[PDB]
């Protein structure tokens, strides 16, 4: 071989290494996986940066020493013991966002919209055909790519084809399903 | 069955842990390691660049290999000066090092990797001198290592070349200790119910393999963990399986009856740790999901107790800066903050649910069972936890928390 | 599965493909990982720019 090779081979051995571990696999899914809905939900401008900015609109940047981190964290309060009545909270907030969102792709209406998060552009339902990323779970585990086939509204799931021999047809819901093809998003307008 | 909604609920939870982060810590870093640490200690070193706005700290590490070769790591984890310049509004997902905060000189680089034979149970250095480290094996014994004398790269021969091999056990174990007053005494804990006693400080240099000093027989049931006093130098406690917090002497002539003993809890204790300001303060985690505080002073009456946890416990360290601090981890995926000044205070009605008074702080960075953690004993309140999936995490928790201006 | 000088490095892994041409021996696993998520694309034009035109 040579030594770049060689090198490069010692990189993709450290990469087979870690990821012949379920667990750091599993950890591998939950650190960059989002779903298409999920997406929105979090990796736009968070509530952090809305709350900040709104409290110190005269605040010039969002990056400084963590000295004056300090002074802008008591300046907005003493953040909640996050614990198991903090997650179930969260994650039936987390039903209650995400049940909007569907409701939004009926071509319907929704909340209020208080929320910091999709102020409109709330991604698209799918549509059939497309190559689609899910997590495949069960005596094949792990991550996989696929294609759509069908769409199930009243509960929220997706029929897949994957592109892998061998795995076949299953039914994947919603939020674990990712769009290979660029993001598309649409002004809620559209959405009702 | 349920596998499916269990890795969901984990997958929702740290995504929201993700998103609401900013409030709650003033520094994270999420790293990926090559392969699970069983242990992780803060190297009490500490060097400074000259006007670089961060340090250069030094972690000991441990792998856990499924069968080919293992290491023992001595990383170098880069954390910031108090002039630091960073961000803080989300972690990143989009620089080559970490889960963000902190320098962008965060970046833990591997040092030193070493033979070693099986997984790396516990790591613990030697307080008289940082080089020598010793470490627990699945097998029968418990090396003990140097590794100035041991080249950066290991060597592909594959030879385990401990300073010491030192024998006197039957079986695996986890409990390992070092006196920090008296130089070379180390105590080991395995599953043959036994507390084995080694004294490395007067050994051969030409003997490489030394016998336990001596044996103590007094529990009944697996042993989980021993931990010397951090003052005086001839006491050191131990928990097992059996329920039984025992404290033993070591001036006395009797070896296999304890000078104390306690039925601390009514599950499997699995860690203790001393107080290192109050001589008299000791706590305990145990699998009946409480942590059981303790005075040394009256063994019958518990001092306090700590709830909350919703799964077992596996270890408990106290803050190297506060006397009134101490955490706590386990098998449930959340490492708990305690404070002791905050016993007795009256919350508000709701925030009951949360937890007690003096719970201070949660920790919801692991997808799964946390291995084990230590505080930085040089940069107050930093604190670097392991788990089972490949991720070594070192985080300090938001300024406004502790301080009440 | 395209074995690689140095120009470019692909491995086939549980059905991704990252380059390992941008990584060095002293690389983390943590960039690794994240670009194996990412389905490592044709070019590594630019690391999400750090100039901010974000006024305060």
């Amino acid at each position: 071989s040579t030594p770049d090779k060689k090198a490069s081979q010692k990189i993709g051995f450290r990469l087979r290494n870690l990821l012949k571990l379920p667990k750091a696999h599993k950890w591998c899914i939950y650190e960059w996986f989002y779903s298409n809905i999920d997406k929105p939900l979090f990796e736009g401008d968070n509530d952090f940066c809305v709350c900040l900015k709104e409290s110190f609109p005269n605040l010039k940047t969002r990056k400084l020493t963590r000295v004056e981190w300090g002074k802008i964290r008591r300046l907005m309060g003493k953040p909640r013991r996050c614990s198991s009545a903090f997650f179930e909270e969260e994650r039936s907030a987390l039903k209650q966002k995400r049940q909007k969102i569907r409701l939004l792709q009926q071509r319907k209406v929704a909340d209020v919209s208080q929320f910091k998060d999709l102020p409109d552009e709330i991604p698209l339902p799918l549509v059939i055909g497309t190559k689609v990323t899910a997590r495949l779970r069960g005596v094949h585990d792990g991550l996989f790519t696929g294609q759509i086939d069908a769409v199930d509204t009243l509960n929220a799931t997706y029929r897949v084809t994957f592109d892998r021999t061998g795995l076949g047809t299953h039914t994947i819901p919603d939020y674990e399903v990712l769009s290979n093809e660029p993001h598309e998003t649409m002004p809620i307008a559209a959405f009702g | 069955f349920d596998d499916a909604v269990e890795e969901r609920v984990i997958n929702e939870e740290y995504k929201i842990w993700k998103k609401n982060t900013p409030f709650l810590y003033d520094l994270v870093m999420t790293h990926a390691l090559e392969w699970p640490s069983l242990t992780a200690q803060w190297l009490p070193d500490v060097t400074r660049p000259e006007g670089k706005d961060f340090s250069i700290h030094r972690l000991v590490l441990g792998t856990h290999t499924s069968d080919e070769q293992n290491h023992l790591v001595i990383a170098s984890v880069q954390l910031p000066n108090d002039d630091a310049q960073f961000d803080a509004s989300h972690y990143d997902s989009e620089k080559g090092e970490f889960g963000g905060f902190g320098s962008v000189s965060g970046k833990i680089e591997i040092e030193i990797k070493i033979n070693h034979e099986g997984e790396v149970n516990r790591a613990r250095y030697m307080p008289q001198n940082p080089c020598i480290i010793a470490t627990k094996t699945p097998s029968s014994d418990v090396l003990v290592f140097d590794y100035t004398k041991h080249p950066s790269k290991p060597d592909p021969s594959g030879e385990c070349n401990p300073d010491l091999r030192l024998r006197g056990h039957q079986k695996e174990g986890y409990g390992l200790s070092w006196n920090p007053n008296l130089s070379g005494h180390l105590l080991s804990a395995s599953d043959d119910h036994t507390i084995c006693l080694w004294d490395i400080s007067a050994v051969p240099k030409e003997g490489k393999v030394v016998d336990a000093k001596t044996i103590f027989t007094g529990h009944t049931a697996v042993v989980e963990d021993v931990s010397w006093h951090l003052l005086h130098e001839s006491l050191f406690g131990s928990v097992a399986d059996d329920q039984k917090l025992m404290i033993w002497d070591t001036r006395s002539n009797n070896t296999s009856k304890p000078s104390h003993s306690v039925d601390a809890h009514t599950a499997e204790v699995n860690c203790l740790s001393f107080n290192p300001y109050s001589e008299f303060i000791l706590a305990t985690g145990s699998a009946d999901k409480t942590v059981a505080l303790w005075d040394l002073r009256n063994l019958k009456l518990k001092l306090h107790s700590f709830e909350s946890h919703k799964d077992e416990i596996f270890q408990v360290q106290w803050s190297p800066h506060n006397e009134t601090i101490l955490a706590s981890s386990g098998t449930d995926r959340r490492l708990n903050v305690w404070d002791l000044s905050k016993i007795g205070e009256e919350q508000s009605p709701e925030d009951a649910e949360d937890g007690p008074p003096e719970l201070l702080f949660i920790h919801g960075g692991h997808t799964a069972k946390i291995s084990d953690f230590s505080w930085n004993p040089n940069e107050p309140w930093v604190i670097c936890s392991v788990s089972e999936d490949n991720i070594m995490q070192v985080w300090q928790m938001a300024e406004n928390i502790y301080n009440d201006e | 599965l395209a074995e690689g000088r140095s120009n470019t490095y692909v491995i086939k892994l549980f059905d991704r493909s990252v380059d390992l041409a941008q990584f060095s021996e002293n690389t983390p696993l943590y960039p690794i990982c994240r670009a194996w998520m990412r389905n490592s694309p044709s070019v590594r034009e630019r690391e999400c720019s750090p100039s901010s035109p974000l006024p305060p």
